[PDB]
C-alpha cells in the first residue's frame, strides 16, 4: 500500500525533473547503438528536498523503506522508455534492475569513520577517508533459470542475501533446485541465470585527522555491480551509502561470549575519487599563454615551495622530475625509463626534508617512507589472505603502490642492506619479483625515486673523498640521475638573508584568524609566483599531452658536453659513465615537456648540460 | 556611563522584586494602633495603620507587612490563591489546555519566594507541598514557553497570562530575535 | 556609526570588477602606482566596494556574488541550519547578509536567512537555559558555541546572563 | 619482553632485580661483567624502578632492591699506591651509586 | 509488584529531593534533556540521606536495581520534558574507600566497588541491542524485544509445526546503542613486592564511551561481574562512572572545557606581573639551584606556535630539551618531575626501551592473523613531554628512530603491508653523561660527547652542568638536603601540581602568540652575531661539535613564542626576546663555546 | 591597502570591550595605542597631500575627468574609513571612562592628556549636576533597591574612627556592626566593610 504510494510520488519526481529521464534515454540509446553503461542514475538531494521535503527526509532517515520504491519507479520509467523490437533471451531472463545514485549535501550524515555510531545505523551516511584493503572480486548468484524438458517450460528461481538487499529477507541457501513440482528433472542454465560481482573494501581514517594519541579506525564497505573495481588501495574516497548491522551478534544460544557487539558495514552507493583535476579551456589556454612566455621554466621553479630560501637548482631537479621524460621500449626487448631519480646528501637542516614534504604534498600519486620505518616486504609486496574468500594473495607494497608516481624515502643511509637490496632491484629493473607461498607473478613498479641521507661523520668533509663521505654502494648511488650536495656554509649576508626570510615565515597568521588564536564539507558529488593548484594543472597537461622527440641540434649538444665532462682533468662529485649520457638526453626531454614542445631544441640541451654540470661539480 | 549595561532595556531581578512589593496585602495585626506617634506615609496609604486593631484583617503594603512580621507585631495571611487545592486546580488546568496559560496572579512566582521565605509558619498547608506545586507549575509553564518560542516572526506576538519574572526573563532573546527578523524583513523590500 | 561590530563587518573583503580605464589606481592593486585595466578582478573592502559599485550610466565596478553566498552555502544552509557551521564561513554573517539584501533587494536570501536564524535561534535558547548544577558542592554547549557567529555569541550572551541572574535571585539562601 | 606461548601476545617478566624487590641482589665478579650488563641495572640502583618500552609495551616497575657486589681490581690485585680510579675500571656514574 | 514500588521509590526520590530549595535533580535532568544528553548523576551519598532502605536495596542487587532506577528516571523526564526519549543512563558518584586492584576477588563478586588504575588499552566502538524486532521464518509472526545491558537474553526458542531457533531478527527496525572495551592496570605505587602489574576488563555504555585516552590515571565506579566465556568465570568490571584528573574531552578536540569560576581563575593568575618566577619556583621545589634548567623546562611544558603555509609546509612547535651533566646533578628526578606535573607524558629509560617501542609496532592478531600497529611511547604522548632518561645508553639503531619524532612530527611505517603515516606531536626531553662519565675539561669538548651532530641539533636547548666543589654552594646544598631529610608556602610563591597542570592546558588550547617586527629585527641579529662567533671560535683541529643551525633560530623563535604564551599575551615583543636570548646564551652557546 | 591600520586599531578596540565586559569588580583601561594613531594620522597627511596633488594636476596637467573623479572618490573614502575607526575607538575609551567617572563618587598613566582633562571635566560636571534640585538624592548612589533596613557588616580594611554623617564608626578590622544599610552604604561601596 504505502510502497505503491512512494513509487508514484518518486515517479512524479522524476516526470517534474526532466534531466534525469535525459540521462536514461541516453544511456538506453548508446546501449543499443553499440562499452556499454551500467544502470546507474545520479540524483541531487537539493532537487529532491526542493520538490518533496517527506520524501528527502525519508530517504535520509529511512533509506530502508524509501530507495527501493525509487529504484521500482526508475525501473519503471526506463522499461516503458525501452524500445528494442526484439528481446534477448538472455535480456528477458536478466535480473538488472535500474540503482539509483545520490549526491549533493548531507547535512549531519556526513561523517567519518571515526564518527560513524550506533546512532547512525540504518541511516544514508557519506564517509571520507583511504582505502586500504581489497577484497578480491567474485560472481555473487542472484537467480537461477532451470529448463524441464518433458514440459519445455523454464522454471526460476530467485536468491537474496543479508547485503544483497537493504529489506531483511527470509535467507536462502545457494542449492540449486533439482527437481519440478510435479517431480520433472531440471536442468539449469547457467547462461540464463544471473550473477552480479561482489566485493569488499576497508575505507581508513585519514592519519591527519585522527585525535591525539589514538590510531587511526576502519570501517568496511560493500560495492556491487559496477562499483566493483572503482578504487584501489592507496586511494582517498567518498564514499556514500546505508550503514547497516548483520548476523546475530551473540543474540544466538551458540555463543556463550554475552559481551559481544552486531558487525556494521555500509552497502556503498557511490565512489567519489578525491586526484586529476579538470581543464576547463580557460585553464587550457592560460597553460598554453603562460608556457609562451621564455622564462617559463624560472617561474615555475620557483614556485616550488616558496617557504624554502635558495636551492634553485634542486626545485629545477625537482620540476623536470615532476614532469619525467618519455618512456621508450624496444623491439629487442630493452627498456629505457623515463624516470628521473634525485638523491641529496648534506649536513643537518638544509630543508631536505622539507623539500621531500613539498614533493609528496604537490605531486598527484606520492608515498612517503623513511629508512628505519620500512621494510623489504614492506616495500615490495607482502604474502596475506582474503577474509571474503580465503584466497591466498598479494598486497602491494611501498613502490607498487606508488606505480607511475613517486616514492620519496627520508633517512635514506639509515637502512639496512636487507631492505635496501629491494629498491635496488626496484630501480635497476622497475619491477618487482616474487616467491612464496607458491605465487610467482612480476609486479610493475614504475616510480621515480628521491631521497635524502646524510655523510657518515654527520657533516660533509671537503678534504676526505667523496667515496669515504658517502656510506651507500656504488651500484645503488649510480642509479639515481642526479646528485646533490648540499653544505652549510656560514656567510654573513647569506645568515642574514635566511634569518630573514625564516622571520618573516614565521609571522604568518591564516585568513580569518584572530592573533593568538591557534590554529584548529558543504556538498559531495559537487617575475610572479605561479598559485599550486595552477601549477598542478600545468603538470598535469604538460605530462599527459606531450611526448618530445629528439633532434639532431640537441643531439650534437649532448655528444659534445658528454665528451667535455667525461675526459676533464677537474675533479668530479660523481663519476662519469654512460648513464650520464641517457640522465641527459632525459634532463633534455623533461625540459621539452615544460615547454609543451613536440620536439627538444638546443635550450632543452643546454639546460640539462648546465643542470648537470652544477650537479657533478658545483 | 550614567547606567550599567546589564540595567539598560531590562529589569534586574531585585527591580522585580521591588516592584512586587508595592502591592497590597492582608495582615492581622498583633497590636491596636487605633485610639478610643501616628503614621505619616507619602507613597503609600496611612489611615489603614493607624486604624489597626488586634487580629483584624486590615490591608497594607507588602514591604511595610514585611517590616512588622520582622517584629512579630503581625501575621500575613497568605494569599487565596496559594493554597494547595487551587494550585492543584491551576495544575489540571495547565494540564488540560496546553494552547493557553493558567491565569495565575501576574507576580505569583515573586510573592511565593517572598513569603516562603519570610513568612514560613503564616501557611495553613505544609510547605513542602506548596513547593512541589509551585515547581510543577513552573515546569509545565517552561514546556509551554519552549513549544510557544517556535513562532517568532517579524509581525507581533501574544503571550497572554505570563507572569512578570518569566517575561523578565526572556525578553532579551525574544526582543533580539524578533529585532533582527524584522530587521531582515525590512531590508529585503 | 560607533559600534565596533559593523566597523569591523564593513571591513571585509568582497570580489570586484572595474568597468573602466583608471590611471593611478594601483594602490588598490596589488601593484603601486600603475593603470588599472577595465574588467580586472580583484577584492575590495565594503566600504569601498558599495560606493564604488553605486557611483560612477555605467558605474566604476560590479559587484560579484560573494562565496558566502553560493548554492553550496544555500543548500547546507536549508538541509540542516543548525548543524551548519557559519563562523567558518564568516565571522559576520548576519550582518553581511543584511547588507547585501539592502543593497540588491532581493527576497530569496531574505527567506533563506530568515528560516537560517529561527531554527539556530531554538538551539541557542535551549542552550542558554541550559544550567549547571553543583552537586559535590558541556561537550555539546561548547561544540554548539563553537559554530556562532558574533551576533548569536551577544544574543547567547545577554541570554544566559539573564537566565542565571534569574536562577540565582530565585534561589538566593 | 617476550611472546607468550598460549595467548600469541607480547608480555612481560621479571629479572633478578624483580625478584629482589625489597630485598638484596649479590653481583660477584663484577668486574668482569659485559659494559652493557653493567650498564643496565643504573636506572634500578637510584631510581628503584625498571622502565620498559619494547613491542608496544610501556610500563614501569618496582625495584626496590639493594646491590651488593663483588669485584677485583685492574691487574688482578690492588695497587695502593694509585688512585682508587686507576685500580678499577668502573666509571663515575656506577661507582657513585 | 515489588518492581512497580522500587520504580515509584526511585521516582519519589526524583522529584522530592531538596537541600535547600533547589530540586538537584529534577533541575539536574531538566538541563540535561534541554542539551540532548539522556543521562543522570546521582551522588550516592544523597540517596543515603534521603532513604537508607533504598541505598540498601542498590547495594544487594546492583544489577537487577539499576535498570529500574533507569525507567523511573525515564518516567520522569518524559513527565518533565513532553506536555501531555530512548532509556536514560545512570553514572553514580560515592566517595567510599578505594579497593585495590588486586583485593578484588570472589568475596566482591556482583557488587559497586570504587577502584583506580592506568588506561592501556581502548578498543573500538561495538553496537550493541536495545530494542529488537523479530519474525518467525515460518508462520511470519512479528514480535519485539527489550534487551538491558545488565547481565546476570536471547530469541526465543520456541515460536510464538516450527523449528527451534525460528526467529529472524529485522534490522532495519532495530535499535542500538554504543560499547567499549577497555583494559584497566594497577598503579605502579599499590603493587604488591615482586608482582607484574595486573589487567582488569572493564566495559562502557552510551555516554561513557570516548571519556578516557590509554595511559592516563583513572577513578572507576562499577560492577564486579563474571562472564562465561566450564567451572570458572573470567571476571570483568561494569563501568557506572568514569572520574579523571585530566580533561580528555577538551584535549582531543579543539574544543575546550572550563567552567567560568576557572576561566577567571586563571585570568586572574595571569594578571600576576611575576607569573614567570612563580612557575619557576613551582617546579622541583625540593631541588636547589638550576633557575635555568627549571625556565627551560618551563619553556618545554607551555610549548610555542605551530604554524602551517599556504603551500602546505608545516613548522613544529614543541621545544626539546637535552642534560648531559655529572652524576649528581638531578637530572633524573627533574624528569620525573616534568613527567608528573605534565598533563600528558611518558617516563622512558633509553637503556630499555627500542625502535619499535618507541614509535610503532607491526603485531599480527591472533585469532584473524591481520596484522595491526600499535602505539609506542611517542604516539601514547602524544600532545605531552617524552622523558628519555639514559639517553646515552640507547643504541644507535633505536637512536636514529627518533629524528623524525623529533623534527617532522610524524611516524612513517611501511611494514607487513601497512603504509600509513602516524601523528607524533611531542616533546622530547632527554638526560645523557658524557663518554667518561664527566666533562673532563683536560680533553676537547668532541671527546667528551658522542652523540653526532644531527641528533644534537634537534635539540633546542643543550645543557652542559658540570659539578664544580665550591664550599659555599655546597654548604648550602647540604642544609637544602638536610632540611628536606628531617622535614608549604602557597602564599603566591608557587602553586600546587594540579592547578599548574590546568594552567599549562588552558595556555596550550587558549593562546598561540607572534613576532613583532622589532622582535624578528632583533632576533636576526642576534642569529647573525651568533653565527659570526661559531665561526670565529672553529679551530683547525676540529669542528664544533656543538652546531648552530637555521634549527636554532627556530628554537629562539619558540622559546620567545613560549615564553608570550606563558602570559597569555596575543604578541611577543622584545622584553621576551630578551628572556630567550638569555636562556640560549646560557645553555646552547654555554655548552658550545667550552 | 590603507584602512589595515584602522582594522587593527578597532580589532584593539573590540579587544577592549571583551575586556571590560569580562571583567567582574576591577577594570583598568588599557595604555592608550599612540604609536597605532600617530600612523593612522601619518597616513590620513599622507592621502591629504595626494588630494592636493591631484588637484594641482587638475589645474595644470593631462589628468582627464574621470580618472579625477575616481581617484578624489577613493582617496576621500579612505579618509572617511580612518576616521569612523579613530573615532569608534576613541568613543569606546571615553566610555569606559564615563562608567569609571560614575564609579566613584565623582594608573592614570594609561590615559592620554587628552582623556585626562576629559575625565576631570567630567567630574566637575558630575558633581555639579549632584549640588542641584537633585541635593535630597544621591545620583552618584547605588542602584541596587534597598531590601532589608538592618544588615550585618564586617570590616575589611583597619582604619580610624572615622566620623561619617550618620554616625561615628570606629572601624577596627574584623568587627561586625548590626546598622542600616543606609548609613554603611557608602563605606561598603568603597570597600571598607562587607555585607556578610
Ligand atoms: N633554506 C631554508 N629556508 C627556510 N627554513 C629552512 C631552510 N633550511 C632549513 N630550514 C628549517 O629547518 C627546519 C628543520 O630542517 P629540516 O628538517 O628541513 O632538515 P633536513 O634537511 O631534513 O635535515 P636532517 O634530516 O639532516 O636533520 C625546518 O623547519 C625549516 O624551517
Ligand atoms: N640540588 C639538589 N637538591 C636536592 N637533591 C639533590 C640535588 N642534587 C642532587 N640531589 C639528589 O641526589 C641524588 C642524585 O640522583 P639522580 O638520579 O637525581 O641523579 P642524576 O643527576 O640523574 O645522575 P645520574 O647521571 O648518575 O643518573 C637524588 O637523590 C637527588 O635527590
Ligand atoms: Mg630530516
Ligand atoms: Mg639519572
Ligand atoms: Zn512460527
Amino acid at each position: 500500500a504505502v510502497f505503491g504510494d512512494r513509487v508514484r510520488r518518486f515517479q512524479e519526481f522524476l516526470d517534474t525533473f526532466t534531466s534525469y529521464r535525459d540521462s536514461v534515454r541516453s544511456i538506453q540509446v548508446y546501449n543499443s547503438n553499440n562499452n556499454i553503461l551500467p544502470h546507474r542514475i545520479i540524483i541531487s538531494l537539493d532537487d529532491l528536498r526542493e520538490f518533496d521535503r517527506s520524501f528527502w527526509s525519508g530517504i535520509l532517515v529511512e533509506p530502508a523503506y524509501f530507495i527501493p520504491p525509487a529504484e521500482k519507479a526508475l525501473t519503471d520509467l526506463a522499461d516503458s522508455m525501452d524500445d528494442v523490437p526484439h528481446p534477448n533471451a538472455s535480456a528477458v531472463s536478466s535480473r538488472h534492475p535500474w540503482k539509483l545514485s545520490f549526491k549533493g549535501s548531507f547535512g549531519a550524515h556526513a561523517l567519518s569513520p571515526r564518527t560513524l555510531t550506533a546512532q547512525h545505523l540504518n541511516k544514508l551516511v557519506s564517509v571520507e577517508g583511504i582505502v586500504t584493503k581489497t577484497s578480491l572480486v567474485r560472481p555473487k548468484l542472484i537467480r537461477s533459470v532451470h529448463y524441464a524438458a518433458k514440459t519445455g517450460r523454464f522454471h526460476y528461481r530467485d536468491y537474496t542475501d543479508a547485503t544483497t538487499t537493504l529489506t531483511t529477507r527470509i535467507p536462502t541457501p545457494a542449492i540449486y533446485p533439482t527437481e519440478d513440482t510435479e517431480g520433472n528433472k531440471l536442468t539449469t542454465e547457467y547462461g540464463y541465470s544471473t550473477f552480479i560481482d561482489h566485493q569488499r573494501i576497508t575505507v581508513q581514517e585519514m592519519p591527519e585527522m585522527a585525535p591525539a594519541g589514538q590510531l587511526p579506525r576502519s570501517i568496511d564497505v560493500i560495492l556491487d555491480d559496477d562499483l566493483v573495481d572503482k578504487t584501489k588501495p592507496g586511494d582517498r574516497v567518498n564514499v556514500v551509502g546505508v550503514f547497516k548491522s548483520l548476523g546475530a551478534g551473540g543474540m544466538n544460544q551458540s555463543n556463550s561470549n554475552t559481551l559481544i557487539g552486531f558487525k556494521t558495514l555500509i552497502l556503498g552507493n557511490t565512489v567519489y575519487p578525491l586526484a586529476r583535476q579538470m581543464l576547463t579551456d580557460f585553464d587550457i589556454r592560460n597553460i598554453n599563454k603562460l608556457s609562451k612566455k621564455k622564462d617559463i621554466f624560472d617561474i615555475l621553479s620557483q614556485s616550488l615551495a616558496p617557504s624554502i630560501y635558495g636551492h634553485d637548482h634542486i626545485k629545477k631537479a625537482i620540476l623536470l622530475m615532476l614532469m619525467g621524460g618519455v618512456e621508450k621500449n624496444l623491439e629487442n626487448g630493452s627498456h629505457l625509463r623515463g624516470d628521473i631519480n634525485i638523491l641529496m646528501v648534506g649536513d643537518p637542516s638544509t630543508a631536505k626534508s622539507q623539500l621531500l614534504r613539498f614533493v609528496l604534498n604537490t605531486a598527484s600519486l606520492a608515498i612517503a617512507t623513511t629508512g628505519r620505518g620500512s621494510s623489504g616486504v614492506g616495500l615490495t609486496a607482502a604474502v596475506t589472505t582474503d577474509r571474503e574468500t580465503g584466497e591466498r594473495r598479494l598486497e602491494a607494497g611501498a613502490m607498487v603502490l606508488a606505480d607511475r608516481g613517486v616514492v620519496c624515502i627520508d633517512e635514506f643511509d639509515k637502512m639496512t642492506d636487507v631492505d635496501r637490496v629491494a629498491i635496488h632491484e626496484v630501480m635497476e629493473q622497475q619491477t618487482v619479483t616474487i616467491a612464496k607461498a607458491g605465487i610467482h607473478t612480476t609486479l610493475n613498479a614504475r616510480c621515480s625515486v628521491i631521497a635524502a641521507a646524510n655523510p657518515v661523520f654527520g657533516q660533509y668533509d671537503v678534504n676526505r673523498d667523496p667515496h669515504q663521505n658517502i656510506a651507500l654502494p656504488d651500484s645503488l648511488l649510480s642509479r639515481f640521475d642526479l646528485l646533490f650536495v648540499v653544505t652549510d656554509d656560514i656567510n654573513e649576508i647569506r645568515d642574514r638573508s635566511i634569518s630573514e626570510h625564516v622571520l618573516r615565515t614565521h609571522r604568518y597568521l591564516p585568513p580569518g584568524y584572530l592573533e593568538g588564536e591557534p590554529v584548529r564539507s558543504l556538498a559531495v558529488g559537487e617575475p610572479k609566483l605561479v598559485t599550486i593548484p595552477f601549477l598542478r594543472k600545468y603538470v598535469q597537461y604538460a605530462k599527459e599531452r606531450v611526448i618530445p622527440q629528439l633532434t639532431q641540434e640537441a643531439i650534437n649538444v649532448i655528444v659534445k658536453n658528454y665528451t667535455d665532462l667525461r675526459n676533464d682533468d677537474n675533479t668530479k662529485k660523481s663519476p662519469i659513465t654512460a648513464r650520464t649520457l641517457e640522465t641527459l638526453i632525459r634532463l633534455a626531454t623533461a625540459h621539452a615537456k615544460v615547454r609543451l614542445s613536440k620536439t627538444v631544441n638546443k635550450v632543452d640541451a643546454k639546460v640539462a648540460a648546465n643542470l648537470l654540470r652544477f650537479a657533478l661539480l658545483g | 556611563m550614567s547606567l550599567p549595561a546589564h540595567l539598560q532595556q531590562t529589569f534586574s531581578p531585585e527591580e522585580i522584586q521591588f516592584i512586587v512589593e508595592n502591592e497590597p496585602i492582608k495582615i492581622f495585626p498583633r497590636i491596636t494602633t487605633r485610639q478610643k506617634t501616628r503614621w505619616q506615609l507619602i507613597t503609600t496609604d496611612d489611615k489603614a495603620l493607624n486604624n489597626m486593631v488586634a487580629m483584624r484583617s486590615t490591608e497594607v503594603v507588602l514591604w511595610i507587612a514585611l517590616l512588622l512580621k520582622q517584629q512579630s507585631k503581625c501575621s500575613i495571611v497568605a494569599p487565596q490563591w496559594l493554597t494547595t487545592k487551587e494550585l492543584d486546580r491551576k495544575i489540571q488546568y495547565e494540564k488540560t489546555h496546553p494552547d493557553r496559560f493558567s491565569e495565575l496572579p501576574w507576580n505569583w512566582l515573586v510573592l511565593a519566594r517572598i513569603l516562603f521565605n519570610k513568612a514560613k509558619d503564616d501557611f495553613h498547608d505544609p510547605i513542602h507541598e506548596l513547593r512541589g506545586k509551585i515547581q510543577d507549575l513552573r515546569e509545565i509553564r517552561q514546556i509551554k514557553v519552549l513549544k510557544g518560542l517556535k513562532y517568532l516572526n517579524e509581525s507581533h506576538l501574544q503571550l497572554d497570562n505570563l507572569s512578570l519574572l518569566e517575561i523578565n526573563e526572556l525578553r532579551p532573546f525574544i526582543t533580539e530575535i524578533m529585532d533582527k527578523l524584522r530587521e531582515i524583513h525590512t531590508a529585503s523590500l | 556609526y560607533y559600534d565596533i561590530d559593523d566597523v569591523l563587518a564593513d571591513g571585509t573583503e568582497f570580489p570586484c570588477k572595474f568597468q573602466y580605464d583608471i590611471p593611478g589606481l594601483g594602490y588598490l592593486e596589488n601593484n603601486p602606482g600603475r593603470p588599472i585595466t577595465k574588467n580586472t578582478k580583484l577584492s575590495l573592502p565594503l566600504w569601498l566596494a558599495r560606493i564604488l559599485a553605486i557611483v560612477g550610466p555605467v558605474p566604476f565596478v560590479e559587484l560579484l556574488p560573494p562565496d558566502m553566498f553560493s548554492t553550496k552555502v544555500m543548500n547546507a544552509i536549508k538541509t540542516d541550519p543548525v548543524a551548519l557551521d557559519l563562523h567558518s564561513i564568516n565571522s559576520h554573517f548576519f550582518s553581511l547578509a543584511i547588507k547585501w539584501i539592502m543593497l540588491f533587494s532581493e527576497k530569496e536570501l531574505a527567506n533563506v536567512v530568515s528560516e537560517l536564524l529561527l531554527q539556530r535561534a531554538q538551539e541557542l535558547n535551549h542552550h542558554a537555559s541550559s544550567l549547571s548544577i553543583d552537586l559535590n558542592a558541556n561537550i555539546a554547549t561548547s561544540t554548539f558555541l563553537l559554530k556562532l557567529e558574533e551576533m548569536e555569541k551577544e544574543i547567547y550572551k545577554k541570554s544566559h546572563e539573564s537566565y542565571k541572574d534569574t536562577k540565582r535571585w530565585m534561589f538566593k539562601k | 619482553v617476550r611472546k607468550d606461548p598460549i595467548t600469541k601476545e607480547w608480555t612481560l617478566e621479571g629479572g633478578a632485580l624483580v625478584l629482589a624487590d625489597k630485598g638484596v641482589c649479590l653481583i660477584d665478579e663484577f668486574d668482569k661483567m659485559n659494559d652493557q650488563d653493567r650498564t643496565s641495572i643504573h636506572e634500578a640502583m637510584e631510581q628503584q624502578s625498571i622502565s620498559i618500552s619494547k613491542a608496544g609495551i610501556v610500563t614501569t616497575l618496582q625495584a626496590r632492591c639493594s646491590i651488593i657486589a663483588a669485584a677485583n681490581p685492574n691487574g688482578g690485585r690492588y695497587n695502593s699506591t694509585l688512585p682508587l680510579a686507576q685500580n678499577v675500571s668502573l666509571t663515575e656514574p656506577i661507582l657513585s651509586r | 509488584d515489588d518492581n512497580t514500588e522500587i520504580i515509584k521509590s526511585f521516582k519519589n526520590f526524583i522529584l522530592e529531593f531538596r537541600l535547600d530549595s533547589q530540586f538537584i535533580y529534577r533541575d539536574q535532568l531538566r538541563n540535561n534533556i534541554l542539551v540532548k544528553n539522556y543521562s543522570l548523576t546521582v551522588n550516592m551519598e544523597h540517596l543515603i540521606g534521603y532513604n537508607e532502605d533504598i541505598y540498601k536495596k542498590l547495594s544487594d542487587e546492583p544489577s537487577d536495581i539499576i535498570p529500574l532506577f533507569e525507567t523511573a528516571i525515564t518516567q520522569v523526564a518524559k513527565r518533565i520534558s513532553i506536555l501531555s526519549l530512548p532509556t536514560f543512563q545512570l553514572i553514580l558518584n560515592s566517595n567510599a574507600n578505594q579497593i585495590p586492584l588486586r583485593d578484588l576477588d570472589s568475596e566482591h563478586v556482583s557488587k559497586i566497588v570504587r577502584l583506580s588504575g592506568i588506561i592501556i588499552s581502548t578498543s573500538v566502538l561495538s553496537s550493541r541491542a536495545t530494542y529488537l524486532s523479530i519474525m518467525c521464518r515460518n508462520c511470519r509472526h512479528t514480535t519485539s524485544i527489550t534487551i538491558n545491558n545488565f547481565n546476570s537474553v536471547s530469541l526465543p526458542r520456541s515460536c510464538l509445526n516450527c523449528g527451534p531457533d525460528p526467529y529472524i531478527i529485522i534490522h532495519e527496525s532495530s535499535k542500538f546503542i554504543d560499547q567499549q572495551f577497555l583494559k584497566l592496570q594497577e598503579i605502579p605505587e599499590l603493587v604488591p613486592v615482586g608482582e607484574m602489574p595486573r589487567n582488569l576488563t572493564m566495559t562502557c555504555d552510551r555516554y561513557l564511551t570516548n571519556k578516557v585516552i590509554p595511559g592516563t590515571r583513572v577513578t572507576i565506579v562499577g560492577i564486579y561481574s563474571i562472564y562465561n566465556s566450564v567451572a570458572i568465570r573470567t571476571p570483568y568490571i561494569k563501568i557506572l562512572g568514569i572520574q579523571s584528573d585530566v580533561e580528555t574531552s577538551s584535549i582531543w578536540n579543539s574544543v575546550t572545557m572550563f567552567t567560568e569560576e576557572e576561566e577567571e581563575e586563571f585570568l586572574q593568575l595571569s594578571r600576576n606581573p611575576k607569573l614567570y618566577e612563580i612557575l619557576t619556583n613551582s617546579i622541583a621545589p625540593s631541588i636547589f639551584g638550576n633557575e635555568d634548567i627549571k625556565k627551560a623546562i618551563v619553556c618545554l611544558l607551555m610549548g610555542g606556535s605551530k604554524k602551517i603555509l599556504p603551500d602546505g609546509m608545516r613548522l613544529r612547535g614543541d621545544i626539546n630539551v637535552l642534560l648531559l651533566g655529572d652524576p649528581g646533578t638531578a637530572k633524573s628526578q627533574l624528569l620525573k618531575f616534568v613527567e608528573k606535573v605534565s598533563p600528558i607524558a611518558v617516563y622512558t629509560s633509553g637503556k630499555g626501551s627500542s625502535a619499535a617501542g618507541l614509535t610503532a609496532s607491526v603485531q599480527r592478531d591472533p585469532m584473524t592473523r591481520e596484522f595491526y600497529l600499535e602505539g609506542g611511547a611517542m604516539v601514547l604522548a602524544d600532545g605531552g613531554v617524552v622523558c628519555i632518561d639514559e639517553f646515552d645508553k640507547m643504541r644507535d639503531e633505536d637512536r636514529v628512530a627518533i629524528h623524525e619524532a623529533m623534527e617532522q612530527q610524524t611516524i612513517s611505517i611501511a611494514k607487513a603491508g601497512i603504509t600509513t603515516v602516524l601523528n607524533s606531536r611531542t616533546s622530547v626531553l632527554a638526560a645523557a653523561n658524557p663518554i667518561y662519565g664527566r666533562y673532563d675539561d683536560l680533553k676537547s669538548p668532541g671527546d667528551n660527547i658522542d652523540f653526532q651532530t644531527t641528533i644534537l641539533s634537534r635539540f633546542d636547548m643543550i645543557f652542559i652542568v658540570k659539578d664544580d666543589h665550591n664550599e659555599e654552594r655546597d654548604i648550602s646544598i647540604a642544609n637544602h638536603v638536610i632540611n628536606i631529610h628531617t622535614g608549604q608556602e602557597e602564599n603566591g610563591s608557587e602553586i600546587s601540581i594540579e592547578k599548574m597542570k590546568r594552567y599549562i592546558t588552558y595556555c596550550r588550547l587558549k593562546c598561540a602568540p607572534r613576532l613583532s617586527p622589532q622582535a624578528a629585527e632583533k632576533l636576526s641579529s642576534n642569529f647573525v652575531t651568533i653565527r659570526k662567533q661559531l665561526l670565529i671560535n672553529e679551530e683547525s683541529t676540529e669542528r664544533s661539535s656543538i652546531p648552530i643551525t637555521i634549527r636554532q633560530l627556530e628554537a629562539i623563535i619558540r622559546i620567545t613564542e613560549s615564553l608570550a604564551k606563558l602570559e597569555l599575551s596575543p604578541i611577543a615583543q622584545e622584553r621576551h626576546v630578551d628572556e630567550a636570548i638569555r636562556l640560549f646564551q646560557a645553555s646552547t652557546m654555554d655548552a658550545a663555546s667550552q | 591597502m590603507y584602512g589595515d591600520l584602522g582594522n587593527k586599531l578597532v580589532l584593539e578596540a573590540k579587544r577592549t570591550k571583551q575586556l571590560y565586559a569580562r571583567s567582574n569588580q576591577d577594570v583598568n583601561l588599557p595604555m592608550y595605542h599612540e604609536d597605532i594613531i600617530r600612523n593612522i594620522l601619518k597616513e590620513v597627511s599622507n592621502l591629504r597631500k595626494n588630494t592636493e596633488y591631484l588637484k594641482e594636476q587638475q589645474q595644470l596637467g593631462m589628468l582627464d575627468d574621470k580618472v579625477a573623479k575616481c581617484q578624489y572618490f577613493v582617496t576621500l573614502l579612505c579618509m572617511e574609513r580612518n576616521k569612523r575607526c579613530l573615532l569608534a575607538y576613541q568613543r569606546l575609551r571615553t566610555d569606559i571612562l564615563d562608567s569609571m567617572a560614575w564609579n566613584n563618587n565623582g594608573d592614570t598613566n594609561n590615559l592620554s592628556h587628552q582623556e585626562q582633562e576629559y575625565l576631570k571635566e567630567y567630574c566637575d560636571l558630575i558633581t555639579d549636576l549632584k549640588s542641584g534640585d537633585l541635593v535630597d538624592i544621591d545620583l552618584s548612589g547605588s542602584l541596587v533597591p534597598p531590601s532589608d533596613v538592618f544588615i550585618d557588616v564586617r570590616v575589611l580594611k583597619d582604619a580610624g574612627e572615622i566620623q561619617t554623617e550618620y554616625g561615628v564608626f570606629n572601624l577596627i578590622k574584623d568587627s561586625q556592626f548590626f546598622v542600616r544599610q543606609s548609613d554603611v552604604e557608602r563605606l561598603i561601596q568603597q570597600g571598607y566593610l562587607q555585607k556578610i
